[PDB]
């Protein structure tokens, strides 16, 4: 069932380091902000004309070191960048200048999260801590509880929780081999998740916000319930799964293995498609793996940022 | 019958040499890793939620 084929449609050249992270806003479907190892963000405008799927719009210089995680705002006009210089930068997606410079992490920041609304900034850093900031730039909360580095923090979207609660729930993980849930208003702990043999490389809550997918070094992908606080399922990728991403339309998990990109069909608990682009002049032992994954707003296109300094887009083209 | 010249050199213990470096330039110390047990597979331990 669902004989869905996805084919590479364009390549977004222009970066100069590994495209570490990607982000897309639901409101604005034709804009894509990508941060790379070249210490710069790039805003891409997507064109449905010919070979190139997008067009770079603005490069955001101002970061001294590696840019790890990139998050766009809900409205699609602001972008928060986490870099390896222990600082966070807020950028106006049109002006190109920085608005706020969040400072306070003693270790280089690895991930950043946007609030459901435009209120709070959640940042994870190597200093074993999480920081909650306002949009102005000051740090409101210093959440502890992790004894090692925290690599990924992405907010669980509130779908239909009771009506309304004014409570902000997200997850956090890193080299502590644990996954933690946090609730904000106040701004304290929630349930835990201990399933990983090795340390967690990346976590990503489902678009609805009730499934949390975590991945690690051993390629052991775990899927948990947050609102139920229980395990949902478990698979093995048998490679290095660098990044993973849910899909808005389909019930799918893209996983960036060290060898290629797997897609897991969640309802059938079986992988369906594998993505391995064709490079040239290599030795098949160091083919550029994927480090960043991001689906489109609808769930029609997939953006993958590789170590070959390239964004490649796979458009879903169901060949019957 | 003459003069004797005397030269004395002492290399202090670098670990006890305060106000400066505390080791030789090529002295590399590696922290011994801590040993932990991984077997707990499901382990969805639940804290009391707060709001």
């Amino acid at each position: 069932s669902s004989n869905i084929m996805l084919v590479l449609r364009g390549t977004l050249e222009g970066h100069n380091g590994w495209v570490t992270s990607l982000s897309t806003s639901a409101a604005q479907p034709n804009l894509l902000v990508s941060g790379s190892r070249d210490k710069t963000l790039i805003s891409w405008r997507l064109t449905e004309n010919e070979q190139q799927f997008g067009v770079p719009v603005r490069s955001y210089k101002g970061h001294s070191h590696i840019v790890q995680d990139v998050v766009v705002s809900a409205d699609g006009n602001y972008a928060v960048s986490a870099s390896w210089d222990k600082t966070l930068r807020l950028w106006n997606l049109a002006t190109g200048n920085s608005e706020a410079r969040f400072v306070g992490h003693t270790g280089d920041v690895l991930s950043v999260a946007i609030d459901a609304n435009s209120s709070k900034i959640i940042s994870a850093s190597r200093d074993k801590t999480i920081r909650v900031w306002n949009t102005v730039g000051d740090c409101a909360y210093v959440l502890l509880g992790h004894t090692d580095w925290v690599t990924k923090v992405r907010v669980a979207p509130k779908n239909l929780e009771d009506v309304d609660d004014g409570r902000i729930t997200f997850v956090s993980a890193g080299m502590d081999k644990i996954v933690r849930s946090w609730s904000l208003n106040s701004y304290r702990i929630e349930a835990d998740f201990i399933g990983h043999n090795n340390y967690i490389n990346v976590v990503q809550p489902s678009p609805d916000g009730s499934l949390a997918a975590s991945a690690g070094k051993d390629g052991q992908i775990y899927v948990w319930n947050l609102k139920h606080k229980s395990a949902f399922m478990n698979f093995d990728a048998k490679d290095e799964v660098f990044a993973l991403a849910f899909s808005p339309s389909r019930f799918w998990l893209t996983a960036a293995t060290a060898s290629g990109i797997k897609i897991y069909d969640l309802e059938n608990e079986v992988l369906i498609d594998e993505l391995k682009p064709e490079f040239a002049g290599y030795t098949k032992a160091q083919d550029p793996h994927a480090v960043s994954l991001a689906w489109s707003a609808d769930g029609q296109t997939l953006f993958a940022g590789y170590t070959d300094n390239v964004i490649r887009v796979w458009q879903v083209m169901t060949a019957n | 019958q003459g003069v004797l010249g005397i030269k004395v050199k002492i290399m202090k213990d670098p670990s006890r040499n305060t106000s400066g470096p505390k080791a030789l330039p090529d002295a590399v110390t590696i922290i011994e890793p801590k040993e932990e047990e991984p077997v707990l597979e499901p382990s969805v331990k639940d804290y009391r939620p707060t709001e």
